[PDB]
This record gives structure tokens, sequence and C-alpha cells, in this order.
């Protein structure tokens, strides 16, 4: 009785939704068919006598990424009308997403949407999936998250964002369209998920141990501490924690709602064998300054507070042993107006395996959300490619001939400019 | 869906198109009758990018195969994979209008120029969604160059939402088949320039100079050459025209590599090129193939690009690969060659990917960069134009026929003003 749903944009978001909905699907024992042989009550809508589907839109409108789905072994599962799919991708644009080619394909989403939200009883939020390259994840979730805030402003809106590394950009465009993105999700999400393709690769590079990492192995892991958060309602926990008293944990103010994520236990199976994980090891090991899923220094930015959502076989007086720990290290610190920055989760569920995964069975594992200044660098270096590049009116005629203006530019930067003082501000 | 029409002219294109088939209906298992014979779905999927779906489970292309005059299209029809075409879409002409840029533009191209666009238009409007549009043509001919730059600039006019693209074989001046091959190019660029988003100027002279030193035959035909652009803008359509990875349709890629609209004149390239005993020598994996196409030798055009900076490139693979060898190798290219690419813009490359490959090969990728080498290509053609324009020579072929003479500053000023760019930024 608590309903909380999940739209995917772009194929960042789709083959992630192949990655989440392969854990939940794992998680209830529900088959690839999507007959079983409560919790998926949360996930998954009850139909017939045991066939169970998502709930959830693979809104995408490069056809190619959905027919993987509409071609692929969950074909019977999903239910047909909501893999949304349009005919022309938005193409790295915020301009031919945000308005253009948007326009042609709400009206099948949104009423879809809907028919799942009247559907639930009750719903938390949605689970949004968008990445800042420049595509759908960029224009047609802005448009979308909008809509969104007119039709449903009281409910929580979760997102996650693959934010593009900086050293490494898959494409050209973006630093413009991440500064773009910026607006919507400041002013109508009410936390906003950070997740770096270049941090995921340390991970499972040095810890896992696999110098071939693919998206089938990133997604892979991003399903885990989305499946952390949402553990709390999809299953019992002696410690549960809901997702409105999550965020409320993490944003003591209103536009401070950028954390990242963190998912400790990472290890391969011959490496279980040799390593006893403690609760005070893993938890050890969320701080460390790379083992994190963002590229940035959590030594010199201060943490402002963290949700460590244990699960498993996991009791609560290490974990209030392990906190102590931390609190004593002179490497992690807290700002003077947090005394603390510790909210706790357990639940007796362990995170379930994909068969042939590159992750491992554990008997407890730990994600945490923490939000801190450590972002702020991240998004410091690319706000420098930004300007640097608009200085130069470069790839902006390809944006204005599609009908947005070049002042919006500035103010897309202005609006990224002052929110950095705002960690600034705080840190102090 | 995302469906894209396919033209061609002269004897390069027709030749180009002969073998663009050759691979592509490999591609999709489809027989030289149009059957499909492939065993794989994936393939077939996407069949309707490039086929109207004929009767008994048959498949055509667009393939509008244009010429002014039927020696090439005689030839096709006898071609292997030549009977699957339309008749329809084998538009003749009465003369093949020579190398003259204005008889086959103004004129006789005016004669034909109807004639090709309704069918156009007629498969087009025809398709459930267009992509774009994308022709193969040379700067050099009269054909390619006269009605093949009218074709498409008529073609922007009547669908100007639609991006498209064109690879272009630019002239050379140590292989010349043609005398006034730069009053045909200068001609034509002075259009290309604005009639078309994306330019893809291949040079006749370096696809001999793959083959020599990388395959090492002794026998390069036209075919072989073509072999080599075949299959290298089969790998820029790959992308939407398979499930991928990473997906870079047309327009993804023009997008992103185009900064300001008259630049966007690439140069392609196609990594795995090895001659058939030492392919087994060499292990082809991401980080070697990623060091063979960023080279000046792989590269096919008459550039340099060590001299020139790239402002930017893109890297289509067509292998089932991990994306971190990938990455950490384009980071590290422009670490290595962070000189010989520009400072402005970070992060150049802009990587495309597919899961399934090419038939017989495991990896292959192809490299599109828009760099200043190309100011050679273009500051050549200019010292090619101006010493034969200086002494008006050639021109009564062009004055007689039409083309007023102020006609021919107006383009090299603009060419003049294309390379002013390039080095403005260089
Ligand atoms: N790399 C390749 N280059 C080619 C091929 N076929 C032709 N060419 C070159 O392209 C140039 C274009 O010549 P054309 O195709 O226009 C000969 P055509 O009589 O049809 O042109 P007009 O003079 O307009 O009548 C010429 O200089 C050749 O050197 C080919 O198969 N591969
Ligand atoms: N972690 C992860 N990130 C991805 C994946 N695929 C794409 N991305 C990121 O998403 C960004 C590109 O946006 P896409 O999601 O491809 O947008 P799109 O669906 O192509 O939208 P169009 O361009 O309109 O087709 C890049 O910066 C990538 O880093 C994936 O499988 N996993
Ligand atoms: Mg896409
Ligand atoms: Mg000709």
């Amino acid at each position: 009785m608590r309903e909380c749903i999940s739209i995917h944009v772009g194929q960042a978001g789709v083959q992630i939704g192949n990655a989440c909905w392969e854990l939940y699907c794992l998680e209830h024992g529900i088959q690839p068919d999507g007959q079983m042989p409560d919790s998926f009550n949360t996930f998954f809508s009850e139909t017939g006598a045991g066939k169970h589907v998502p709930r959830a839109v693979f809104v995408d409108l490069e056809p190619t990424v959905i027919d993987e789905v509409r071609t692929g072994t969950y074909r019977q599962l999903f239910h047909p009308e909501q893999l949304i799919t349009g005919k022309e991708d938005a193409a790295n644009n915020y301009a031919r997403g945000h308005y253009t080619i948007g326009k042609e394909i709400i009206d099948l989403v949104l009423d879809r949407i809907r028919k799942l939200a009247d559907q639930c009883t009750g719903l938390q939020g949605f689970l949004v999936f968008h990445s800042f390259g420049g595509g759908t994840g960029s224009g047609f979730t802005s448009l979308l998250m909008e809509r969104l805030s007119v039709d449903y402003g009281k409910k929580s809106k979760l997102e996650f964002s693959i934010y593009p590394a900086p050293q490494v950009s898959t494409a050209v465009v973006e630093p413009y369209n991440s500064i773009l993105t910026t607006h919507t999700t400041l002013e109508h999400s009410d936390c906003a998920f950070m997740v770096d393709n270049e941090a995921i690769y340390d991970i499972c590079r040095r810890n896992l141990d696999i110098e071939r990492p693919t998206y089938t192995n990133l997604n892979r892991l991003i399903s885990q501490i989305v499946s952390s958060i949402t553990a709390s309602l999809r299953f019992d926990g002696a410690l549960n924690v809901d997702l409105t008293e999550f965020q409320t944990n993490l944003v003591p103010y209103p536009r401070i709602h950028f954390p990242l994520a963190t998912y400790a236990p990472v290890i391969s199976a011959e490496k279980a064998y040799h390593e006893q994980l403690s609760v005070a090891e893993i938890t050890n090991a969320c701080f460390e300054p790379a083992n994190q899923m963002v590229k940035c220094d959590p030594r010199h930015g201060k943490y402002m507070a963290c949700c460590l959502l244990y699960r498993g076989d996991v009791v609560p007086k290490d974990v209030n042993a392990a906190i102590a720990t931390i609190k004593t290290k002179r490497s992690i610190q807290f700002v003077d107006w947090c005394p603390t920055g510790f909210k706790v989760g357990i639940n007796y569920q362990p995170p379930t395996v994909v068969p042939g995964g590159d992750l491992a069975k554990v008997q407890r594992a730990v994600c945490m959300l923490s939000n801190t200044t450590a972002i702020a660098e991240a998004w410091a270096r690319l706000d420098h490619k930004f300007d640097l590049m608009y200085a130069k009116r470069a790839f902006v005629h390809w944006y204005v001939g599609e009908g947005m203006e070049e002042g919006e530019f500035s103010e897309a930067r202005e609006d990224m400019a002052a929110l950095e003082k705002d960690y600034e501000e705080v840190g102090v | 869906m995302r469906e894209i029409v396919h033209i061609q002219a002269g004897q390069c294109g027709n030749q180009i198109g002969a073998k663009f088939w050759e691979v592509i209906s490999d591609e999709h298992g489809i027989d030289p009758s149009g059957n499909y014979v492939g065993d794989s779905d994936l393939q077939l999927e996407r069949i309707s990018v490039y086929y109207n779906e004929a009767s008994s489970h048959k498949y055509v292309p667009r393939a509008i195969l244009v010429d002014l005059e039927p020696g090439t299209m005689d030839s096709v029809r006898s071609g292997a994979f030549g009977h699957l075409f339309r008749p329809d879409n084998f538009i003749f002409g009465q003369s093949g209008a020579g190398n003259n840029w204005a008889k086959g533009h103004y004129t006789e191209g005016a004669e034909l120029v109807d004639s090709v666009l309704d069918v156009v238009r007629k498969e087009c409007e025809n398709c459930d969604c267009l992509q774009g549009f994308q022709l193969t043509h040379s700067l050099g001919g009269g054909t390619g160059s006269g009605m093949g730059t009218l074709l498409i600039s008529k073609v922007r006019e009547e669908y100007p939402d639609r991006i498209m693209n064109t690879f272009s074989v630019v002239p050379s001046p140590k292989v010349s088949d043609t005398v006034v091959e730069p009053y045909n190019a200068t001609l034509s660029i002075h259009q290309l320039v604005e009639n078309t988003d994306e330019t893809y100027c291949i040079d006749n002279e370096a696809l001999y100079d793959i083959c020599f030193r990388t395959l090492k035959l002794a026998t390069p035909t036209y075919g072989d050459l073509n072999h080599l652009v075949s299959a290298t803008m089969s790998g820029v359509t790959t992308s939407l025209r398979f499930p991928g990875q990473l997906n870079a349709d047309l327009r993804k890629l023009a997008v992103n590599m185009v900064p300001f609209p008259r630049l966007h004149f690439f140069m392609p390239g196609f990594a795995p090129l090895t001659a058939r005993g030492s392919q087994q020598y060499r292990a082809l994996t991401v980080p070697e193939l990623t060091q063979q196409m960023f080279d000046a030798k792989n590269m096919m055009a008459a550039c340099d690009p060590r001299h020139g900076r790239y402002l930017t490139v893109a890297t289509v693979f067509r292998g089932r690969m991990s994306m971190k060898e990938v990455d950490e190798q384009m980071l590290a290219i422009q670490s290595k060659n962070s000189s010989y690419f520009v400072e402005w813009i970070p992060n150049n490359v802009k990587v495309a990917v597919c899961d399934i490959p090419p038939r017989g090969l495991k990896m292959s990728s192809t490299f599109i960069g828009n760099s200043t080498a190309i100011q050679e290509l273009f500051k050549r053609i200019s010292e090619q134009f101006t010493a034969m324009f200086r002494r008006k020579a050639f021109l009564h072929w062009y004055t007689g026929e039409g083309m007023d003479e102020m006609e021919f500053t107006e383009a090299e000023s603009n060419m003049n003003d294309l390379v002013s760019e390039y080095q403005q930024y260089q």
C-alpha cells in the first residue's frame, strides 16, 4: 500500500530499467514472463491470477532502444503501451527534446502514468532515470518534470542522474545540456542523485577487478543503490526509512538537495571468502575518497547529512559503534551547525545478485546517500567547460535555430552559479 | 523508422553505390534478387530504414541512381546486386554533360531535375519518417557537381527541417584525372557550405596511399578503393540501423560535431585495415584500433592532421566491447596529442558503439573528424583555381552555356572566407 513507481528516460534510463527490473524480478521471484510461480505491490501491479507487471514507463524518442525490450526477453512482461516510443531522437539537444519533439509524445506517456497513478492507492513518488547527455535525458525530462510539478506538486520526485565526469565526456555538448538541465531539477525535484561514468569504472576496476566493465555491469550496480533506497518500502525492516523522511534528513534547505551515492561491498566471489565483511568495514569502505560513485574529494568537502541504509544480516549496535568511529576520524568532518549527520536504516533483506553477475553474494550490505559540499568541485569543472565554449559561441546556433534564445544560456549558468555559492555559504 | 533516401551521381556515386549495397545486403543477408535470407532478426528489425518493403516479403532500396548518360546504369544493371534496384529509379539522360559544371548544372540538369525531384518527392512522403538525405558524388566531375549540387540545393528548400549529408570525393593534384576539376569543385563548394550541414571530404589520392602501405595490395581497382568508402558510411549509419550500447545517428553526431554552420567539412576513417597475412599477427583491440584511426595515414583525405588541429571527432564502433577501454584511451589520445586537439572545446570526441559486428570481423570503427587540416585542401584548390582563373581559361565552356563570370569570384571568396574561419579558430 506504498506504490513507488519508476519512469525511465533515454537509453541511460532504459538500460538501467533493464537492470533495475531484472533485479526486482529476481527479488520477488517474478519469472521473465511476469507471472510469479505485499512486497511487489510497491513496484508491480498484480493482474489476473498470477501475472504481475511493472509500474513503469520506458519513454524514449529513439525507437532503436525500446525495440531491444520489445524484441528482448521481457516482451511478455512489460505492458506493451507503457513502452512509449517516439520516431526521431532528440540528438543531444535540450531544445529538440524540451519543446519541439516533446509535444508529439507527452500525450502518450502522461496518460499512461496517470493510469498508473489513479490505479495506485497512494504513491510516494516516481523514480526518474535521466542522464545529462542532452537527448531525452536533458530536455524531455525537463518538460516532463514540470508538467508533473503542476499535476503532482506534493509528491516526491526522485531521479538518478548519470552526471558526465569532468575528465571524460561521452559527447561534446554535455557541458551545455547539463547546465541547462540544472534549472528544472533544483526547482522541481526534491532530491536529485548524481552518478559519474568514470567513478563507477574505478570501483569495478580496482575492487571487483574487471578491466572491461560494460554498461550492463555499471547499471547492474546502480540497480542496487536504487534497490537499497526502496528496500525499506519493498520489504520490512527492524528500522525502516521512508522517502519523505529520507529526503527530509538530507535536505536542510530546499535548493541544497543534490547528494551523491555509495555502495561499499563490491567484491568478487573469490574475493569474498578471503575477506570477512563487517558492519564497521563496509561502513568505513563507504567513506573512502574513491569508493563513492562521484568523482570528488570528500576530504575537502564537509558532509552535511547522510542516510546509511544497511541491509541484510545486520544489527544496530555495530552501526552505532561504527558511526562513532567515523566522528573520531579527522579526515571525515561535519559542518558546525549539524551536530548529527547520520540517519540509519536496516532491513532483513540482503541484496539480490543477478545470475552471472559481477557482484558477489554477501550476507549484508550498505548504501549511503551523502549530501556534502564535495559535489561543488565536480560542478565547478563543468561550469568552466560551459563558459569557455559559450564564450566562443559554439554549438549555440543549433539550439537557437531550434527555438531557444541566447539569453537562456546565461540564465541557466546563473542558476548553477548561485547554486555553487550555497554550498560555499553553508560550508562556513 | 528514421528512414533515409539514397542518391548517386556520375561514375563515382553509381560505382560507390554498387558496393554500398554489396556490403549492406550482406549486413542484412539480402540477395541480389532483393530476397531476405539472413538468419538474424536484429538486422531485419530496421530493414525499413533503406528498403521499401516490396511484395513477396521482398526488399528494394530507395536508391535514386541518377546520371546524365546511361553508360553507368547499363553497367549497374548487369553488376552484382544490381537487379534489386528499381528500374523507375534509373533516371538517365542523353549526354553525360561532360566535366563542364554549368552545362551539367544550369540547363541540362534542369532538363532532368524535374524527373528526379518527383521520384524523391514520391519516396520522401512515402516514408513514415525520414532522418534526412544522403548522396555520393565527386566535386571534380560535372555530373556529381552540377546536378548533384543542384539536386540537394532544391531538396533543402523543399525539406529544410531535415538534416542531410553528402560523401563528396574531392579532387587532388597527384591523382588528377581531370583538368578543370578546380572549377568544378570551386563552384560546387560554393553551394555545399550552406546547402548541406555535413560533408565527408573523401579524396581518391589517399585511398591509393592507404592501400599501398596498409593493405599492401598490388592491384587496387576503383572497387577496392570503394570497399573502404562503402564500409565507411555504413559505419556512420550503423548506429541507427542496428541496436547499440550507445547510438549516434546522423543528427546526433552532426549537431555536436559542427560548432558553426560553415565548418562541417569532415574526413572519414576506418580502423581495421590489414593485409590477409598481417591480420593474424595483429590482435585487434580497442587501444590498437584507436591509435590506428587517429593517425595521419589511416584517414582517407588529402591533408595532414598533424599540421591543423582537431575541432571535433567521432568514433562509431561496430563491436561488442567495453566502454572503459574506449574512453580511457580517447582521453589518453587527447593527453598525448593535446597540442593537436583544440583547447576551447574539451573532449572533442563523440563516441558511439553498436552491439553487432560486420561480416567476418569482430570489431571495427570509423573516424569522422572536423579538422583544420582540410584547410590545406581548400587552400590548394584556391591556388589551382586562382592560377587557372587569372588567365580566363576554360571559361567559354562555362560562360557560353550560362554561368556569368561574376559567380566565379564569389565562389573563391567564400572558400577564402571558409579557410579564413579555420585559421581564425586555429
Ligand atoms: N575513389 C574513387 N574515385 C572515383 C571512382 N570513380 C570515379 N572516381 C573519381 O571521381 C571523379 C569524378 O568523375 P565522374 O564520375 O563525374 C566521370 P563523369 O563522366 O560521370 O562526369 P562528367 O564529367 O560530369 O560527365 C574522377 O576524377 C575520378 O578520378 C571510384 O570508384 N572510386
Ligand atoms: N551509466 C550509464 N550511462 C549511460 C548509458 N548510456 C548512456 N549513458 C550516458 O548518457 C549520456 C547520453 O545520453 P543518452 O541517455 O544516450 O540520451 P539518448 O537516449 O541518446 O537521447 P537521444 O540523443 O535523443 O537519442 C552520456 O553522457 C552517457 O554517459 C548506460 O548504459 N549507462
Ligand atoms: Mg538515444
Ligand atoms: Mg559525368
